[PDB]
């Protein structure tokens, strides 16, 4: 399960470049894929996806047309084609992947990132660092604009720790369920609207930006992002 | 009405669905025999012949694949598994010619050849296989050729009212297997004398096959 | 209303009685076999001919009370009958094709058998009748078509020998060759015995000879009137036979194969 | 020494039965006979999966009571999400032949088994997101009619060779090989509490097998015919049969003797399925007349007839949970029956 | 086959050792158990179609 991304580097506004990410150790086509950015100093936005198969696109409202996504499932590659970049599109890229169907852990792995150095639900995180302590409690709290309870009973919420120099990894998927890998000392709960997590003693690895993602509908707003000092 | 992934969940269902539907056609597209050899008699030379359990074997002819499974490996109770092969195109049933005086080794009783047509009698009017075809064939008939004129039929059918000569006495070996088929309104045996290192098997089978797939034909045009 | 008149509102009455419910089963037998998994071309062209047919029979009441009146509604419902009679023709050459390539190429019709080649057989046949009734039918909107002028006969009988000789000759050629052909096939090959052979040869020669009897009468009835310049007055009981036929189709495709 | 041996084996036969007849007090009809009848229990199909392209000889519901897995001799090994009608995963198994399919308690696991005579654990939960063998688990000389998940690590399973092994899916090898049937063994059911589990064979008998020892403790007859299916009562203390009879009985764990017989005139084809429900009152079966006559587990009067099949009804699971009862069968289309309100 | 017919014959040695049960005693578990899981079993008692999963 490895991610490797190239096309990033240094384009003049208005340029093109195609940004291209490589897929192997995994069935590249069951899983859908996702291009997800990080501005410096700025919490993630989503930018596009891609389905299995190629079946459903979408794109982010701010790059709702000027911005087209494509794969090669022969070849296990990712192809992000960039129009007209201007100032605000840099960002460190990372290509995300995701499988879809009951009981998955979509956004399980996060590639590596690249750098192009050139009606939506609001969630808002309470605070952006909270300072902490080895062998104290911690509950990261955000809000959201509307219940995403959806009648199916399921809430959802994508929990991610941003390491410093390290990718978002998952840690709580539909803030219930612990994603594979992740130690038993995260935990969260809550409602459609109240939403925790419910950190247990904090160790070395729990340092960095923790991010709240909606996805109950599309447009995939992540969090302010919230900063765990040591 | 539906959530996000809900909507991602009934997308990755219909690209199982095209999965299953493209496999399904090719699944369709071949031609499955089933192999009911009798003890030492067949589904050792014949399997050659076509290019622990279940031992698929695959050989295509003019274009077509045809699937071989020689289930004479297991020795279960044939009853509790017949109906798995339920709905083949035809069941290739060997019986050797070297059988008629030949007594089985372990019951010591009867002779290895009215083992076979007892076999073959089960199969033959089996409730499943009723409208699948046989394609019954009788390999060795080299060691019957002479066989039969130091050993008498007599030995096995007494009624043969006939000399040594073998295709009096082969064409009664024909006519004694014809008669077990019950159901002779809906399927039809198509017995071929074959031997050892003749390469036509692989031609008759096809031919045999072909009968099949014109009354599967017949069938859906709404005729037959 | 008498005599004659009443000689084809009964024929009309009895083949309706005896057309609709062997249609129903006919349709209910089709469309469980288009749900089933793995459907020839065949059967959806069954299903399209059933479904052609149950639309002529549906249109039978208005000419049956015309046998013994209502304005556009006579209009529409001669438009309905003369495509469901026409799509019929086309859909049985459709099936006769169909048998062909089934008993005369068994291996290729078995590693070839996509539904979408029967699918666009359905789509030429229902376009090369409905579509050529509604053009006909506009040009001429811009009794219930019994009598016409002068010139109105001068327009209509060359229009009607051009859509005989597209519709039926095309049709009736195609339907003859390819059932010359499967028993030509079914008697000079080697195959099961006469209990089999016989019976598909019968079925094959009585769909012919329905066919060629049925929608006979209305076509030469079209060649005639070309030649003398008047609209036959056998058109009547021409056009029963056609729906003589749409009553007793499933009869011959369906109720045969279980009988 | 045979002749003495033989002897004494038709006088342990006659000691036990006279033991049976001893405590044999009265018939379970006679006794709960003031119990009212369950009644009336019409069900509609609610759910028809419909995905695969051929017979269906295998099902078996999730401990989640909402995922099951089918197994059809198209070669697949589909599961479903029975609540939308999802295919969670389409699994191609290697032989088509395939007559029994198995879902782990903890769910990360599927077997499957036929007449390959092999028993393949399929992995779900997996990192590289596509389903891939565990293990194949091989040793059986015979075909493999029913194997059932003791745990992630412990699979039994029951073969034609008239044996019933235990398996360890990281080593491969039979720990345990429990023999003793005279017939090829049709189906198994583990008891809850994983200790012990019987299966019937072909010999018209069930044995009740003991997965921690490894021989068999008590042996049931009753049977004219084979007995092609099997379950395990709610409790743990009961367990009935279905076999080609048309004669469906219950055995009880302790009293060791047949309880109640549940047959009809009209009825005459084999049962292929038999399953209990949440309570233990409501005693599913799949017979081959297309039908899937429920049949009071107290009383032994038809309730229901569940007759929407077009083929014989080979599988037939409860959930967990009670709440629906799936009745996959030869026409390709399982039904997710339940009962409405 | 004398040790195969007296494993045969050692097996119902403990068959015939265990210690039987009284039918109706037998019969008083099944029943209660019924009764007792009764409101619990949903195919028994149907449950209403607001907490029916499949509707
Ligand atoms: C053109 C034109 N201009 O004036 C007139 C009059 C026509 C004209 C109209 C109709 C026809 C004509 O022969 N038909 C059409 C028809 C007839 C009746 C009702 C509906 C329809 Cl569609 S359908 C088949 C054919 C037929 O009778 O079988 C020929 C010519
Ligand atoms: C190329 C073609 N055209 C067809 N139709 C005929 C009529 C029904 O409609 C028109 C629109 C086109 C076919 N109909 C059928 N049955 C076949 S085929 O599957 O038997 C077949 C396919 C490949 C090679 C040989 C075959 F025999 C087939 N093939």
């Amino acid at each position: 399960v490895q991610l490797v991304e190239s096309g990033g580097g240094l384009v003049q506004p208005g340029g093109s470049r195609k940004l291209s990410c490589s897929a192997s150790g995994f069935a590249f086509s069951s899983f859908g894929m996702h291009w997800v950015r990080q501005a410096p100093e700025k919490g993630l936005e989503w930018v596009a996806y891609i389905s299995s198969g190629s079946g459903t696109i979408y794109y982010a409202d701010t790059v709702k047309g000027r911005f087209t996504i494509s794969r090669d499932d022969p070849k296990n590659t990712l192809f992000l084609q960039m129009t007209s970049l201007r100032s605000e599109d840099t960002a460190m890229y990372y290509c995300v992947r995701s499988i879809y169907y009951y009981g998955s852990s979509p956004f399980d792995f996060w590639g590596q990132g690249t750098t192009l150095t050139v009606a939506d639900i609001v969630m808002t995180q309470a605070t952006s660092s909270v300072p902490v302590t080895p062998g104290e409690s911690v509950s990261i709290s955000c809000r959201s604009s509307k219940s995403l309870l959806h009648s199916n009973g399921n809430t959802y919420l994508y929990w991610f720790l941003q390491r410093p120099g390290q990718s978002p990894q998952l840690l709580i998927y539909r803030m219930s369920n612990l994603a594979s890998g992740v130690p038993d000392r995260f935990s969260g709960s809550g409602s459609g609207t109240a939403f925790t997590l419910t950190i247990s003693r904090l160790e070395a690895e729990d340092v960095g930006v923790y991010y709240c993602m909606q996805h109950l509908e599309y447009p995939l707003t992540f969090g302010a992002g919230t900063k765990l000092e040591l | 009405t539906l959530s996000a992934e809900d909507k991602a969940a009934v997308e990755r269902s219909k690209m199982i669905d095209r999965n299953l539907r493209e496999d399904g056609e090719k699944a369709a597209r071949e031609v499955k025999l089933l192999l009911l050899g009798a003890g030492e008699s067949g589904k050792n030379t014949i399997v050659k012949q076509m290019k622990t359990g279940i031992v698929e074997t695959h050989f295509t002819f003019k274009d077509l694949h045809f699937k071989m499974f020689d289930v004479g490996a297991q020795r279960s109770e044939r009853k509790k598994w017949i109906h798995c092969f339920e709905g083949v195109t035809a069941i290739i049933f060997c019986v050797a010619l070297s059988d008629y005086d030949l007594v089985l080794a372990e019951d010591e009783e009867m002779n290895r050849m009215h083992a076979s047509m007892k076999l073959f009698d089960s199969i033959c009017n089996n409730k499943w296989f009723t409208d699948t075809s046989i394609i019954l064939f009788l390999n060795k008939k080299d060691l019957f050729e002479e066989k039969i004129k130091k050993s008498p039929l007599t030995i096995c059918y007494p009624e043969y009212a006939g000399s040594n000569t073998y295709e009096e006495a082969a064409a009664y070996i024909q006519c004694q297997f014809e008669d077990l088929n019950k159901r002779k309104d809906t399927k039809e045996i198509y017995t071929h004398f074959t031997c050892s290192t003749d390469t036509k098997n692989v031609q008759f089978v096809f031919d045999a096959v072909t009968d099949v797939i014109i009354k599967n034909n017949l069938k859906d045009c709404g005729l037959f | 209303p008498d005599w004659k008149s009443s000689l084809i509102l009964m024929a009309y009455i009895i083949i309706f009685l005896t057309g609709l419910p062997a249609n129903l089963l006919a349709l209910r037998a089709f469309v469980g076999r288009i749900r089933q998994p793995q459907p020839a071309p065949v059967h959806i062209l069954l299903l399209s001919l059933t479904l052609a047919d149950l639309l002529l029979l549906l249109l039978l009441p208005f000419k049956i009370i015309e046998a013994a009146l209502p304005k556009v509604v006579c209009a529409l419902t001669s438009f309905g009958f003369y495509s469901s009679i026409y799509c019929s023709t086309w859909l049985l050459a459709g099936i006769s094709i169909e048998r062909y390539l089934g008993v005369a190429f068994p291996v290729q019709y078995k590693l070839s058998r996509r539904p979408l080649y029967g699918v666009i057989a359905a789509l030429v046949a229902w376009v090369m009748s409905f579509g050529h009734c509604t053009i006909v039918i506009i040009v001429q909107y811009l009794t219930c078509y019994e009598n016409f002028t002068d010139n109105q006969l001068d327009v209509v009988l060359p229009v009607r020998l051009e859509l005989c000789l597209v519709l039926f000759f095309i049709p009736m050629a195609v339907t003859i060759f390819c059932y010359w052909r499967f028993v030509w096939i079914m008697l000079s090959q080697p195959l099961v015995g006469a209990q089999r052979r016989r019976r598909a040869v019968g079925l094959a020669v009585v769909t012919l000879l329905n066919f060629l009897v049925c929608f006979g009468p209305y076509n030469v009835s079209h060649l005639v009137g070309y030649h003398q310049r008047k609209s036959p007055w056998w058109r009547s009981i021409a056009v029963v036979f056609s729906s003589l036929n749409a009553s007793l189709d499933p009869l011959l495709f369906y109720f045969s194969s279980s009988v | 020494e045979l002749d003495q041996l033989r002897q004494e084996a038709e006088q342990l036969k006659n000691q036990i039965r006279d033991a049976r007849k001893a405590c044999a007090d009265a018939t379970l009809s006679q006794i709960t006979n003031n119990i009212d009848p369950v009644g009336r229990i019409q069900m509609r199909t609610r759910r028809t999966l419909r995905g695969h392209l051929a017979k269906i000889y295998a099902m078996h519901w999730g401990t989640d009571s909402r995922l099951l897995v089918s197994a059809s001799q198209d070669g697949k090994l589909i599961i479903w999400d029975s609540y939308t009608t999802n295919k969670v995963h389409a699994i191609p198994l290697r032989s088509s032949w395939v007559m029994t399919c198995a879902y782990a308690p903890s769910g990360n696991y599927v077997a499957c088994g036929g007449l390959d005579n092999i028993c393949s654990i399929y992995n779900l939960k997996t990192r590289e997101g596509n389903v891939r063998v565990s293990r194949e688990l091989a040793g059986h000389t015979g075909y493999l009619s029913c194997c059932r998940f003791l745990d992630d690590n412990q699979i039994v399973t029951s073969s034609g060779d008239t044996t019933c092994a235990l398996w360890d899916i990281e080593t491969g090898q039979q720990t345990t090989t429990f023999t003793g049937h005279t017939g090829d063994v049709m189906s198994l059911s583990l008891a809850p509490d994983t200790r012990l589990f019987v299966s019937g064979a072909c010999d018209a008998s069930a044995k009740l097998w003991d997965v921690r020892e490894g021989m068999c403790r008590q042996t049931f007859t009753g049977h004219e015919s084979d007995i092609n299916a099997i379950c395990f009562f709610p409790n743990g203390n009961a367990f009935a049969t279905g076999s080609d009879d048309a004669t469906c009985r219950l055995f009880d764990l302790r009293a060791d003797q047949e309880l109640m017989t549940y047959s009809h005139d009209n009825i005459i084809c084999g049962i292929t399925s038999v399953s209990f429900s949440k309570s233990g009152r409501l005693l599913l079966a799949g017979y081959d007349d297309f039908n899937c006559n429920v049949w009071d587990a107290l009383k032994a009067d038809r309730a229901g007839v569940l007759a929407g099949h077009d083929n014989r009804v080979s599988c037939l699971g409860v959930t967990d949970d009670g709440m629906a009862v799936a009745t996959g069968s030869w026409d390709s289309f399982l039904k997710i029956w339940n009962g409405s309100s | 086959s004398i040790a195969q017919a007296r494993k045969l014959v050692e097996q119902l040695k403990m068959e015939a050792n265990i210690d039987r049960i009284k039918v109706s005693k037998a019969a008083a578990d099944l029943m209660a158990y019924c009764e007792a899981h009764a409101k619990e079993d949903p195919l028994l008692t149907p449950v209403p179609a607001s907490e029916n999963p499949f509707r």
